[PDB]
Formats: structure tokens, C-alpha cells, sequence
């Protein structure tokens, strides 16, 4: 069951033939400000 | 990374009427306005559990607007996001550009300013209008002019609906279209044409709908917009944002007119019947029987191409396809661009609307190219402007509204310079 | 002790580096939570080069993810090994580049590079003895090439004494991703030949060729391409992280490979690469490795070395091997192909052996050949550049942002006399 | 547009191998002026700086010839 | 390795209907499109459990195409391939080559384009048409012209149906056949003749049907096509692809007209009667009473011969039979061709269609030869063409539809030159 | 030590190769799955000449299958002993020559031979000391004859000091498969007489007569003919793989057979070949082997030796035999039929003995006689070639591929002065 990390060993399932969906979340975003803006990193 | 979409006129807000239905269906938002964070590019989250779109439907006739206010999406759209005049513009560019604009546009741009202030990572604007109307053309041009002086450097993706060569629902629309273009030159950053005749052709050929209404047109145009904004919304193996088309497709500051296409537009029968791979849909995206603008790119030479991909696409086959297309000679580029493509890949497959006529396909392609057949379109359009204006027809209405007669002369010579541009640039 | 500060610019750099830190953490036995869980205590003694201990077995990478859009950053933070990066190291813009080298080097760099420099400086004096910097980026895009280039120039102005690697993918005409590929590539190469210490060229065509001829995959997603490049980067830095019979550091490799200060564009390879259908029919011997090494179908660059002469070369072997077979194989391959090796340099091959193979294999290798056939690639780029620049296509989105035309003419002269001197030494 | 020699992958980019099956475009492949003349070959080195053929906004200058 | 089929006309798509029923039977594909990888040369497995053929039926009259659209194989073919016009060309080469063809042929060839793009190892094209009719002749020739300018060097097997000498259904069909042959000369790589009177005689004599319809004709034609593509589909002891007839049968770049024949065409009780063996079936494949073209090769000299064998056959006995044929002096080969044969062997025996009239057999032969009896046929045709042309009968139709007299004259003189060519080739 | 790499060209070549590797594989006792299952130790030490131990008892053949269509490859891959080849050694194309020698030598070879050369070169440098190359092809087909011919030319250009065997089948008019047989044969022989070291001429007419008269088989399939040819090839190189009292390598047999560099077309036989009903009434003595070996009705060519002079001859014997009986039989056969041997060479027979018979038999033999009756077959082809070429039949196919007419004139000149020099030394 353990398998090496070498190139080409693992073939991932396409996951798009299934209805999964790949919405990406804004975990990095700026904070409302004028000239000065602060970056925010969340969990 | 948020993009706000403004809709001008009868066609504009009817395309957005289908587009926003697609958006709510893609992000799982109820027509109430709450889910049962990728939505953040379209829906602002107000208070607690309430999503209000980033758009402005503006028009002069209150009919279709308050129809929206009374329809299914009463609660979704913000009460004041829908802006509506009192009297129509009536297919009259001057009437919609000088008489009615001077009171509606200052309220509109004041509104859009506080939408941009609520925004955080504004990517750009994307506008929806038809140049046949007086509302879409007149104050559409006035709004774009005052937007360019307001922000300027941010992109304004314009998805316009130009009049068809023979299928037409107006008489003065050559006058309107020419006078709208004369300002769409130096204001719009990237302008995409959409002819209703070519979409009628596609609805007949592929979806085999013998009697389509405007809704099927609006529905598949929404599919196209969703397919070229999917990179912003969902993550892909090779994503490409809004401000990219500005750099990859416009080789000259006055040559920005893009022939859109899409593939696969397919019915529920032929989808079950045909194997849909990346090779044939890359071919099918180039066949002029599947373009959204009635022209013949074989009659011209391509300038630059952009290929948005959705669904199950691994890079090997899209690159192998681009290779095949480069080896074929039924299509040929201009002698400038040895790197004539812009590939883009997104993971998510296109969604279906219950009641729509498109089948669910695992993959899709949206091609936004540039050629000289658009220079053929403007020549045909300028001929039937030349016919009517030689006899001073209909000029009385425009002069009464307030346009000086010269506007006509300089708009005609501006198109003439545009013909020279395509003729020399293609050399 | 010797430290490698890893910098990732742009989309290509961010995704390759995502797989890169996956592979490195797997080699050192660090779990995706951030704790050590290896078996042999060889893996402790050399994680200072790539990690910093935070709190009780919490090892964080010494990497800086820099770009303009969070899209790539969120694809990184989603997958596994995503919660190990330090949140202060996500230096980050908000506008977007748009395949515009000028926007990535003149308009946005001017407000972002200051904070990037603050982060990379803090991470520089955090450690004791820098071995060098290591940037992975692209040459077609804007936010990778332009911003990465300005960072390279500023760093080389600040710390000029330490080494510097640039893992850069290059454009090909048939995988023509962007339309302004030559306008970006030519300008970036014009910057890399006076700022980068040594450059490793990569191309997606050579990667596809590898994945379909050697690997014989069916669906080579970008995960595998980024995995190939990751294995090459790991094989490069292997000799620092694990003890060997013949140690070869980065500076040791540079002084053996670069005969002249401008000839530092290397084409890279990696072995063994075999399909799972033919992993039963082969054996694992040093000759079988070196035959796969010097094959033209195993380079990771779109330039056949058989069209020119090898100036110098290097082989980094991993695993318990016999140095007699190592040197004999390098000597044989040098005598048998007497035409493809330059005449005025004897013993054109540097070799080294480390005693720790990658997990799951018995013996691996990494080839770094400073050939002369790279001038065909620079011909290919420069020719496209003159094709567009003669008639001024797409030029105004650069001219309007500050750039002049002389930068393009100077980029041409440096590309053209560089290919002139490659042709001279051939 | 022109398709340049890849020197490693053109063996895989032959049109027949890409399921073209028609008479392919060799216009794009003769415009290169490679050394051998075929798609397997080496380009010619170029030196100097390229002057501006075109005027501004993409209009050919009067001196240079063009196809009508 | 794939090969695609295009059918031009009434006869074209009826023969194609027979052929595709046969192919489904041979590969075990139920008519709804799925089995209950040899098929990959005719059907492309779409999705999961669905096979669509590599074919296009194109026709101008909508009746028979709509008949196919509503027949049993509604699910097999997929409705984007069946190209159907609105009004016929009506036995008029001019109407089918200038008036209606110039609108239908672009869609036709642009469908062929993406069929070939889906293809991978294309062996060739094969066209099915009767040159007597209007559409199959006129826009058949138009499609072949534009297909040759699109592809050029690829093999295009043309299985054409010429009008029989004395039994005929039309009147202007001599004009049609001449104007079709004038282009079939310089655009077809390998052209196979199939008259109907010879097939009628076969069905009367061997299969002893005294009143046959077109289904039997099309069924045995489909058997012939299956027999000459079984080398591509199934493994043989000595196989031969499609591009080989291109080389081994046409000595000169204008002489490609091949008499086809088949054996054993034998009914069930006669199969109970006679033992089937390679020697006697090879002998049977050489008399005029078993050829598909009503001509007598006794009067001709064989230029070359190709012999496909199917079923339980070994090479030793085909060697023996070819030997004894070359020893017998009833038939003679041309002077400059000493090695006039080409054998080919395939393992799988020909199948039976239920309700068909042919009995299942251990082995069979399909001969595609070349002689000068065709040079006799073309003169027999030129006679009755000049008959009607001397008084300019029926010429007003073509001239009004868009040709002129020069094209008639040049087709006539081209066939005259072809007659001279056959004479000089037969001359030792 | 000594190595023989195998090349199979075309349909006939590929099916001969499949049976040949099936015969060798149980000659050395290895199962079709690729592991050893024999009993004696004498099978182990001499499989370096044909196989490579891969990993844990996996012996793969040292062969390069080569053609243009997958029909022959799949016919090979279907049957048993078909899953032993390495998939990297299968070089195939998507077109097909179609018995067009011009296609097999100018158009398709131009893009396949590069990869065929890379695989044969890899399979030649994987070993230490080449003994020779061994090709099996036809002289009627296109992809077998034409490409096999081009490959022979390129190999002999590269490796000129190593031996080279060509098992080529030639046609007859009674067994006349291709119509352009003379156009293929004449051009291919025109190449084989300046490139191939020696050619062992086979033909199917004689094989049919052998399975008709001698074996008394009812229905001889191609499998049995291919089994005859494989037993011949096994008998040729038994001395390399097994110890004998008098050894004879391929180069040793070459120098003993070929008096002049152009007279290297050998007619071949094999014994014992007896019907299963008549195996009971015979004995097993060296006289019983030679009486069947020297029969004109047992040569595998359509050249009756009593029509001409035996220039030289060779006999390879297998089994525990007494050399006195071997050499005395060779002397007697030479003394009785004394007019059929050339006068100016005494003791025209090379002879050698190996101690290991084929499994199941007690004694076997293989005959390689270089006679001057072979000019019968070359004239039998040359007259047909000039018969067609007077009228220029079938010529457009060859001319269109870029072949001129002077290639045909040179081919016929080489054929004519060659048979002129056989007639001289007869
Ligand atoms: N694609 C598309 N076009 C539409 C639709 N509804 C109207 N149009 C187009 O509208 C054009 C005429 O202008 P309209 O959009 O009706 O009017 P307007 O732009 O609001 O301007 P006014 O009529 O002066 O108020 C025609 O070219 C129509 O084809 C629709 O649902 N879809
Ligand atoms: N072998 C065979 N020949 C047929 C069949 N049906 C029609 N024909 C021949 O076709 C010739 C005339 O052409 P048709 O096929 O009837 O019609 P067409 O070719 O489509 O031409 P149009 O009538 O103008 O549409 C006649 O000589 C018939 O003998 C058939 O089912 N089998
Ligand atoms: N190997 C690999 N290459 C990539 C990946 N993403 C993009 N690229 C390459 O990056 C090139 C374009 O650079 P781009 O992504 O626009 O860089 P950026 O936009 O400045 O960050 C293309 O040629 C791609 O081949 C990836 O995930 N893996
Ligand atoms: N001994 C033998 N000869 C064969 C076999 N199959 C074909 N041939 C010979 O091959 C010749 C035809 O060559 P061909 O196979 O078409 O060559 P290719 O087309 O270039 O691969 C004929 O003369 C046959 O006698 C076989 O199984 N055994
Ligand atoms: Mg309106
Ligand atoms: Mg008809």
C-alpha cells in the first residue's frame, strides 16, 4: 500500500468526470483601505 | 479578484438576465440570495448569509426593468442596482447620447463608484450592450467615455451585439452602429462581436432547435461569458485572467474586434452519439460553421488566437491539437505572428441549466481570435450607411436630437481610416 | 550550514515549487503537518539547508512565494503540504501582470519588490552561511519573468558573492503559450546573461517527449511535468544533503561547468525513467544508467546536442555504486563520441557520487551538460523577435508603460552576439 | 506564422503523425530558410539590430515594397 | 488502421446499407449500437458502449435517406452523417455537377474532413456509386475531384456500377457514364467495375433465384467488399492492406479498371452437392460465368491478378492451383508481365446474414484482375454514345444546365484515346 | 562475450522471428513467461549471446522487431512466446509501403530509420563485444526488403568490422506473390552485393516441396515453414552457444566459404527431415545424415546443384559423433561426385562438430553450400526485370517516390556482371 514518490508512479483520477467541482477559496485577500492596503492570510 | 458587469439596454439586461441565472446556479446561490468562497468575484456577502450581485442593469424604458423587479429574482438583485429612466431612447443614437444621457449617466457612474469602493481587488469592467438600440449605443457610448476618464487603465471587456447583414429589426441601425463604433474605437479595450444571425445558425445546426427565441440566444451567450471568466472563478492547471486578453489579442490601439466562437455546442442526441475529445472540438472551434459572428475567416488571415479550455483537458492533447492546426493550411495566419495562440485550461466542466438545450459535456473550448474578416464586416456595414446617407435620409431625426451633421462625416471617415488600417496591417 | 533560499515567481514557479517542496519533504521524512517522522537519523543532520525548526519538531521551509495574483497561491494552499509554509512569507500583490514584462518590471515591481526584499533579507540573515539562492520561474509570463528578473538584479546587487540558480522554462514555437513569448523571453534572457550565475533551461516539449517516449503515460497532467522538474532540482542539491564518496557542491559544479563567464545555459536530464510496462524488462546497472543519460531523447531542453559540441558536462550519481564503473563509463562515452566533444578541453566530464538514492530506487543520476547546441534555441527566439519587431506588433503595451525601443535593440544585440560566440567556440 | 524545427520532437510533430492525413502546409516550413532546407535543420545566425520597417500604428513606410 | 466509406446515390447507399448490416453481423454489434477491437477500423467506439460507423450516405433525393433515418438502424448511424438534399439531379450529369453539387459538395467534404481528423491510421477512402444516375455520377465526380485536390496521394477505391450493355433502366445514361469516366480516369486510384446483368446471370445460374431484387445484388457486393477488407480486419497467414492494389494492379497511370469476381457463390443444396476445395474454387474464379462484369476474358489478355482467400485455406494448395492455372493455356497473360499473380490469405471465413441466400462455406476467393475486355467494353459504350450524339439528342438538357459542347467532345475523344491506349498495351 | 543482435523486417521477417525466438527459447529451456526452467547447467552460460538478464530471472531476447503495420506485430503478440520482447524494441509506422520498394527506401525509411538506428545502437552498446548482426527479411515486400535494405546499408556504414547475416527469401514464378517481385528483388540484391557480408538464400517453393515429399505433411501451414527456417538459423549458431570438439563461429564459416568478396549467396539444407511413419525404418549414422544432406531435393533453394559446380561447402553437425566418420563421409562425398566440385580448390568442405543436439533428437546437421548454380535464380529474375523494363510497366510507382531510371540501370548492371562472374568461375 505504500508507494514511492518517483516521477510517473501515481496516476491521479481525473475527478472532473465526477461532479466534484474545483472552487478555489480566497484565503489570501487585501483589507479595505485607501492608499495603504494590508495583505491578510487566513486558515 | 472581482469583476463587475454592467448591462446597457434591452438586449444588455436580457443577456445579463440569463447570465446571472447561470451564475447563481454555478455557485449554489438560491434566488432568495443565500446559500442553503469562489462566489466572491460576483456576489458581495452582506451582513449574514446574503449575496448581492456586482452589476448594474440600466435602461430607459421601465418595462423590462420593473419586469425584473417583479419576476423570480425580486430578492437577489439590490433594489437600487436596477436603474431605469422614464422615456425610451427609440433607436435614436443622438437622443440616447445627448438628451437622456445627461441625467441618467451621472447617477449611474455615481452608483458604480461606490460599487468599486465596496470592491477590493477589481479586475476590470465587462459591458453588455447592443449597438442597434439608442439606449445601448447612445448612453452606452457616454458611459464608456466617462468610465475611461474615471479609471482609464482598467480593462473594459466589451461584448457587443452588432447588427446582422440581412436579418435586422431596425432601419436606422447602420447610423446607430457607425456612430457607436466611432466612440467604441478609443474607449473599449477589447470588443467582442456577437451577431444574432450566426447564433440563429448555430441553434439550427447543432442544437437542432427549429424555432428558437431570444432566450436560447441569451443562454448560450451566458455559457460563453462563463467559459471565459471561469479562470477567475475556479482554479485550473493553466489559468488566464481578465487583463490578459488586453495584451495577447490587441496588436494595435485601434484594432480590437474579436470573433468569438465556442465548441462543443451540441444537442442531447449528438452528444450521446459522438465521442467528444480535445482534437475534434479544437477543430470544430475553427470551422466558420461554429462562429458567433457572420463572417468567413478563410476570407481573411488571423492575427492572434486565444483558446480557453474547460473540463477534462490534459495539456498534451491541447498542445498536440494546436500543432495539428498549425500544420493545416485551410487556415493561415498573417506573416507577423509565429506564436499565434494563447492557451488556457480550467478544471471545472461547464454546468447545465435545467431547461437548457445544451447537453452536459466533459470539456469545452471558447476561442477568441482576431482576423481581418472583421474588416470585411465593417466594409459591408459602411456600404449600407453610405447608401442611406447619400440621400440625406433620416438625418432630420438626429439633427433635431442635437447631433451636428458633421458627426456623420467624421464617423464615415473614421471608418474609412479603419478600413485602411485592416488593409495595411494585413499586408 | 550551507543554505539554499528558495524563491518561486509566477504561476509556473509556484506550481513547480509546490511539487518541489512535496518531494523534498518526502525525502527528509517530514509529514504534511510539519513534524519529523523519518527513520534513519541521516535525515536530521541536513535539514538546516532547507528548513527551519520553529517549535518542537515543527520544520518550516525556507521559501518565498512571490507573485501578483492569489490564484496560484490558493491552488498551492489547497493541496497537501500546503499548511507548512510560513504565512509571513507570502509576499503578494493585488493588480495582476497580464503577460506584460513592463508591468512586471516597471509598474508593479516598484511597489512590491521592496517588501519582497524585506522578506528575503530576513530569511538571509536568519541563517549563518548562505550557499546561494535558487529561483524557479518562467520566461513566457509576465509576473514570473519580469518580477523574478528584477528580484534577481536586486539580489545580485546585494549579495554578489553567493551562488544563484535559475530554473526557468523557455518557450517553444509549437507550444506557443503566450503571444508575446519572444518579447518576454528575449528581454529576460538579456537580463539573465548579466545577472544569473547559471541558468538551467526547461521546455514543455522536451517534458512531453519524456513523458510519452520514456514514461509512456496516457494522461500527463501538469502534476507529472512539475514532478519531473522537481526530481531534477532534488538531484542537483542531493550532494549537500547527503554524504558521498565524492562531494560536489553548487559552487563546485559551477566552476567545473562554466569555462567562460557568458556560457552558463545548461540543458538538464534525469535517469532512470522507464515505463511501468517495461520496468520488468530492464536492469539497473551503471552502463544502463549512462546510456539513458547521454541519449538525446532524455534531455529536458528542445535543443538536440548532436547538432553541436559538448563543452563540458556533469553527472551526479546517487546510490551505492562503484566509482570504477562510474569513471570507466564517462571515459568510454567520451572516447566513442569523439565528434560531439570539444577538442581543446580534455576530460570534458565531471562526475560525483552520493550514497543516498531517492526513496524506492536503488541508484539514480542527474545530468547537467553545458553543450553548445543551446544556440539553436536562441536563434529560434531571436528570429521570432525580429519578425515581430520589424513591424512593431504588440509593442505599444510596452512602450506606453515606460519602456523604450533601445531595450529591445539591446536585447537583440546581446542575444545575437551570444549566439555568435557559441558558434565561434563550436 | 511559421513552425520552426524542434530537432528532438519534429519526429513526433510530423503532420501524418498528428492525424492530419491531408497534403500539409509546407508554406510555413519553407519560409524559414534552414541550412538543410527540410524541416530537419539548423537556422541561420543573425546579427545587428532591426530597423523599423513599419511606421507607427502599423502602416508600412513608402519605401518598402508590399503585396498589393 | 482505418478506412472510411462514402456513398453517392441511390445505388450507393443501398449497397452501403447491405455493407453495414454485414459489418455489424461480422463484429457482433447489435443494431442499437452496442455489443451485448477489430471494429476500430470501421466503427469508432464513442463514450461507453456505442459504435458509430466511418461512413457518409450523401444523396439528393430525400426519400431513401429518410428511409434509412427511420429504418432499423436509426441508432447505429448518427443523424449528422446522412446528408440529404431536397430535389434530385434527375439522371442529369450537368445538374449534378454544376447546379446542385456546388452547394452540397462543400458540406459533404467538410464532413469528410472531420471524419478523417477523427481517424488515426487512414488506409484510404472508398466510394460507392453507380455512374448511370445523376447525383452519383455528377457530384460523385465533383467530390472525387475536390477529394483528390484535398488529399492527392491516398488510395481511393471506387466500386462503381456501370450500365449493363443490353439491359438498362435509363436513356441518357451513356452520356452520364462517359462524362463520369472522363474524370474517373484522372481522379480514381483503383476503379472496380460492377455491371448488373452479370450479377443477374450469377443469381439465376448459381444461387438459382429466378426473380431477384436489388437486395441480393447488394448483398453479394457487400460480401465482396468484406472479403477484400477482411485482411485489414482479421489476422491472416498472408495479409494484404488496401494500398497494395494501388501498386500491384495498375501498370500505367490511366489504366485502372478491374474486373471483379467471386467464388463460391453457391446455394445450400448445391453446397450439399459439391465439395469445396481451393483447387476447384480457384478454377471457378476464372471463368466468365463467375465474374461481376459482363465481358468475356477469353478475348482478353490478363495484365495482373489479385486473389484474396478467406477461411480454411493453406498456402501449399494455393501454390498448386496458381501453378496449374499458369500451366493451362485457355487463358493467357500479357507478354511483359511474367509474374501476373498476387495471393493473399485470411483466416476468418465469410459469415452469413440470416435471410441471405448464400450458404456458409469453409473458404472463398475474391479475384480482382485486369485485362483488355474492359477496353472492349469502352468501345461497346462509345458506339451507343456516338449514336445519340450524332443527332445531338438530349444535349439541350445539359447545355441549359450549364455545360457546353466542348466538354462532350473532349470526353468522347478522351475515351477514343483510351481505346488506342488499350490497343497499344495489348499489342506485344 | 560474443553477441548476436537480431533484426526482423517486414511480415515474413516478423513471423520467422517469432518462431525463431520460440525455438531458441526452449533450446535454452526458458518458459514463455521469461524465467529459467531447464535442467542442465550447460544451458545457462551461453545465453548472454541472445538474452539479457533483467531482474530476478528475466531473460529478454536481443531483438528489434521492425515494420510499418501492426498487423504482423499483433499476430506476433497474440501467440505464446510473444510476451517476452521488450516493448521498447518494437518500431512501427502508421502508413505502409505496400510492396513499394521506393516507399520502403525513400519516403518511410526517412522518418523511421532514425529511431530504428537508435534502438539497434542501444542494443549494440548494451553488450561488450559484438559478434555480428542477424537480419531476417524478404526480397519481395516493401517494408521488409526496402527498409531492411536501408538499415543494412546504414549499419554497414557504421559497424564495418562486424559480421552480418541475412536470411532472405527470394521468389519464384510458380510461387509469385508480388507482381513487382522483380522490381523489388533486383534493387535489393543490387544493395546486398555491396553491403551484406553473406546472404543465406531461402525460397518458399523448395519449402513446399520439402513438406510435400519429405515430411509428408498433409496441410503445411506457414508455421511449419517458419519452423524449418528457424531450425536452420539455430543450426547456424549452435557452435557459439554450445561447446564442441571442433568449434566454428560465424566469421570462421564466412572466411571458409567466400573465396571472392562478391560470391556470398548460400543455398541451405537441414537434416534429419523424415516422415513420422518412416522414422521407424531408418538408422541414425553419419552416413544416414550425409546421404540426406547432399540431396538436391533437400536444398532450401530452387537451384539444382548438379546443374553447376559446388564452389565451397560447409556442414555443421550436432550430437556426440565420431569425427573419423564425419571426415570420411565428407571425403567420400567429395570423391564420388568429383565433377560437381570446382577443380582449383582441393578439399572443398569445411566441417565442424558440436556436442549438444536439439532436444529430442540424437543427431542433426546443417549444410551451407556456396555453389554456382545460384546464377540460375538470378537470371530467372534478371530476365523478368528487363522484360518489364523494356515496356516500363509499373514504373510510375517507383519514379514518383523520387527513384530515377539510372538506379534501375545500375541495379541491372550489378545483377548482370555478377552472374557474369559466376559463369566465369563455373
Ligand atoms: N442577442 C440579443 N439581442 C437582442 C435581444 N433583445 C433585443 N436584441 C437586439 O436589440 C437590438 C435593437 O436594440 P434594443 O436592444 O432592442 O434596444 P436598446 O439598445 O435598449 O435601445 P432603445 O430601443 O433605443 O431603447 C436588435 O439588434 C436586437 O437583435 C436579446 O434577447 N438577445
Ligand atoms: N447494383 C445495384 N444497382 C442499382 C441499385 N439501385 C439502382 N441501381 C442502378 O443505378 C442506376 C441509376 O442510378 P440510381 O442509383 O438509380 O439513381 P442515382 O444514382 O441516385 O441518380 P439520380 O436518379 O439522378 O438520383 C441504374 O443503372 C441502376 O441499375 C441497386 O440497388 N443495386
Ligand atoms: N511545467 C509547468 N509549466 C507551467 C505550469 N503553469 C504554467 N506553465 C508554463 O508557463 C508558461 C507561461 O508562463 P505563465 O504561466 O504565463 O507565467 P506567469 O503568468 O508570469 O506566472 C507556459 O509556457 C507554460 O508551459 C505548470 O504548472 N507546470
Ligand atoms: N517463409 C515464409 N514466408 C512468408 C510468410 N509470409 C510471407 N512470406 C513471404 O513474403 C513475401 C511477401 O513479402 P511481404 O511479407 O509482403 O513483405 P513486406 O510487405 O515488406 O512486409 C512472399 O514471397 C511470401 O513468400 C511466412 O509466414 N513464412
Ligand atoms: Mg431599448
Ligand atoms: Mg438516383
Amino acid at each position: 500500500p505504500p508507494i514511492p514518490k518517483l516521477p510517473g508512479y501515481t496516476v491521479c483520477l481525473p475527478q472532473s468526470l465526477s461532479d466534484k467541482g474545483f472552487k478555489k477559496g480566497q484565503t489570501l485577500t487585501y483589507v479595505n483601505g485607501y492608499q495603504r492596503e494590508d495583505a491578510l492570510a487566513q486558515v | 479578484r472581482e469583476v463587475i458587469s454592467i448591462h446597457i439596454g434591452q438586449a444588455g439586461i436580457q443577456v445579463g438576465n440569463a447570465c446571472w441565472e447561470l451564475y447563481c446556479l454555478e455557485h449554489g446561490i438560491q434566488p432568495d440570495g443565500q446559500m442553503p468562497d469562489a462566489f466572491n468575484t460576483f456576489f458581495s456577502e452582506t451582513g449574514a448569509g446574503k449575496h448581492v450581485p456586482r452589476c448594474i442593469f440600466l435602461d430607459l424604458e421601465p418595462t423590462v426593468v420593473d419586469e425584473v423587479r417583479t419576476g423570480t429574482y425580486r430578492q437577489l438583485f439590490h433594489p437600487e442596482q436596477l436603474i431605469s429612466g422614464k422615456e425610451d431612447a427609440a433607436n435614436n443614437f443622438a437622443r440616447g447620447h445627448y438628451t437622456i444621457g445627461k441625467e441618467i449617466v451621472d447617477l449611474a457612474l455615481d452608483r458604480i463608484r461606490k460599487l468599486a469602493d465596496n470592491c477590493t481587488g477589481l479586475q476590470g469592467f465587462l459591458v453588455f450592450n447592443a449597438v442597434g438600440g439608442g439606449t445601448g449605443s447612445g448612453l452606452g457610448s457616454l458611459l464608456l467615455e466617462r468610465l475611461s476618464v474615471d479609471y482609464g487603465k482598467k480593462s473594459k471587456l466589451g461584448f457587443t451585439v452588432y447588427p446582422s447583414p440581412q436579418v435586422s429589426t431596425a432601419v436606422v441601425e447602420p447610423y446607430n452602429s457607425v456612430l457607436s463604433t466611432h466612440s467604441l474605437l478609443e474607449h473599449t479595450d477589447v470588443a467582442v462581436m456577437l451577431d444574432n444571425e450566426a447564433i440563429y445558425d448555430i441553434c439550427r445546426r447543432s442544437l437542432d432547435i427549429e424555432r428558437p427565441t431570444y432566450t436560447n440566444l441569451n443562454r448560450l451567450i451566458a455559457q460563453v461569458i462563463s467559459s471565459l471568466t471561469a479562470s477567475l472563478r475556479f482554479d485550473g492547471a493553466l489559468n488566464v485572467d481578465i487583463t490578459e486578453f488586453q495584451t495577447n489579442l490587441v496588436p494595435y490601439p485601434r484594432i480590437h474586434f474579436m470573433l468569438s466562437s465556442y465548441a462543443p455546442i451540441i444537442s442531447a442526441e449528438k452528444a450521446y452519439h459522438e465521442q467528444l475529445s480535445v482534437a475534434e472540438i479544437t477543430n470544430a472551434a475553427f470551422e466558420p460553421a461554429s462562429m458567433m459572428v457572420k463572417c468567413d475567416p478563410r476570407h481573411g488571415k488571423y492575427m492572434a488566437c486565444c483558446l480557453m479550455y474547460r473540463g477534462d483537458v490534459v495539456p498534451k492533447d491541447v498542445n498536440a491539437s494546436v500543432a495539428t492546426i498549425k500544420t493545416k493550411r485551410t487556415i493561415q495566419f498573417v506573416d507577423w505572428c509565429p506564436t499565434g495562440f494563447k492557451c488556457g485550461i480550467n478544471y471545472q466542466p461547464p454546468t447545465v441549466v435545467p431547461g437548457g438545450d445544451l447537453a452536459k459535456v466533459q470539456r469545452a473550448v471558447c476561442m477568441i481570435s482576431n482576423s481581418t474578416a472583421i474588416g470585411e464586416i465593417f466594409s459591408r456595414l459602411d456600404h449600407k450607411f453610405d447608401l442611406m446617407y447619400a440621400k440625406r435620409a433620416f438625418v432630420h431625426w438626429y439633427v433635431g436630437e442635437g447631433m451636428e451633421e458633421g458627426e456623420f462625416s467624421e464617423a464615415r471617415e473614421d471608418l474609412a481610416a479603419l478600413e485602411k488600417d485592416f488593409e495595411e496591417v494585413g499586408a | 550550514m550551507r543554505e539554499i533560499v528558495h524563491i518561486q515567481g509566477g504561476q509556473c514557479g509556484n506550481q513547480i515549487g509546490a511539487k518541489f517542496w512535496e518531494v523534498v519533504s518526502d525525502e527528509h521524512g517530514i509529514d504534511p503537518t510539519g513534524t519529523y517522522h523519518g527513520d534513519s537519523d541521516l535525515q536530521l543532520e541536513r535539514i538546516n539547508v532547507y528548513f527551519n525548526e520553529a517549535t518542537g519538531g515543527r520544520y518550516v521551509p525556507r521559501a518565498i512565494l512571490m507573485d501578483l495574483e492569489p490564484g496560484t497561491m490558493d491552488s498551492v494552499r489547497s493541496g497537501p503540504y500546503g499548511q507548512i509554509f510560513r504565512p509571513d512569507n507570502f509576499v503578494f500583490g493585488q493588480t495582476g501582470a497580464g503577460n506584460n514584462w513592463a508591468k512586471g518590471h516597471y509598474t508593479e515591481g516598484a511597489e512590491l519588490i521592496d517588501s519582497v526584499l524585506d522578506v528575503v533579507r530576513k530569511e538571509a540573515e536568519s541563517c549563518d552561511c548562505l550557499q546561494g539562492f535558487q529561483v524557479c520561474h518562467s520566461l513566457g509570463g509576465g509576473t514570473g519573468s519580469g518580477m523574478g528578473t528584477l528580484l534577481i538584479s536586486k539580489i545580485r546587487e546585494e549579495y554578489p558573492d553567493r551562488m544563484m540558480l535559475t530554473f526557468s522554462v523557455v518557450p517553444s514555437p509549437k507550444v506557443s503559450d503566450t503571444v508575446v513569448e519572444p518579447y518576454n523571453a528575449t528581454l529576460s534572457v538579456h537580463q539573465l546573461v548579466e545577472n544569473a550565475d547559471e541558468c538551467m533551461v526547461l521546455d514543455n516539449e522536451a517534458l512531453y517527449d519524456i513523458c510519452f517516449r520514456t514514461l509512456k503515460l496516457t494522461t500527463p497532467t501538469f502534476g507529472d511535468l512539475n514532478h519531473l522538474i522537481s526530481a531534477v532540482m532534488s538531484g542537483i542539491t542531493c550532494c549537500l544533503r547527503f554524504p558521498g564518496q565524492l562531494n560536489a557542491d553548487l559552487r563546485k559544479l559551477a566552476v567545473n561547468l562554466i569555462p567562460f563567464p557568458r556560457l552558463h545555459f545548461f540543458m538538464v536530464g534525469f535517469t532512470p525513467l522507464t515505463s511501468r510496462g517495461s520496468q520488468q524488462y530492464r536492469a539497473l546497472t551503471v552502463p544502463e544508467l549512462t546510456q539513458q543519460m547521454w541519449d538525446a531523447k532524455n534531455m529536458m531542453c528542445a535543443a538536440d546536442p548532436r547538432h553541436g559540441r559538448y563543452l563540458t558536462a556533469s553527472a551526479l550519481f546517487r546510490g551505492r555504486m562503484s566509482t570504477k564503473e562510474v569513471d570507466e563509463q564517462m571515459l568510454n562515452v567520451q572516447n566513442k563520441n569523439s565528434s560531439y566533444f570539444v577538442e581543446w578541453i580534455p576530460n570534458n566530464v565531471k562526475s560525483s557520487v552520493c550514497d543516498i538514492p531517492p526513496k524506492g530506487l536503488k541508484m539514480s543520476a542527474t545530468f547537467i551538460g553545458n553543450s553548445t547546441a543551446i544556440q539553436e534555441m536562441f536563434k529560434r527566439v531571436s528570429e521570432q523577435f525580429t519578425a515581430m519587431f520589424r513591424r512593431k506588433a504588440f509593442l505599444h503595451w510596452y512602450t506606453g508603460e515606460g519602456m523604450d525601443e533601445m531595450e529591445f535593440t539591446e536585447a537583440e544585440s546581446n542575444m545575437n552576439d551570444l549566439v555568435s560566440e557559441y558558434q565561434q567556440y563550436q | 506564422s511559421r513552425s520552426y524545427p524542434g530537432e528532438q520532437v519534429e519526429h513526433a510533430f510530423n503532420s501524418k503523425r498528428l492525424k492530419n492525413w491531408e497534403v500539409p502546409a509546407v508554406d510555413k516550413s519553407q519560409a524559414i530558410s534552414t541550412s538543410t532546407g527540410t524541416r530537419f535543420g539548423t537556422l541561420q545566425p543573425r546579427s545587428g539590430r532591426t530597423q523599423f520597417i513599419v511606421d507607427d500604428n502599423g502602416h508600412l513606410k513608402s519605401g518598402v515594397p508590399k503585396l498589393e
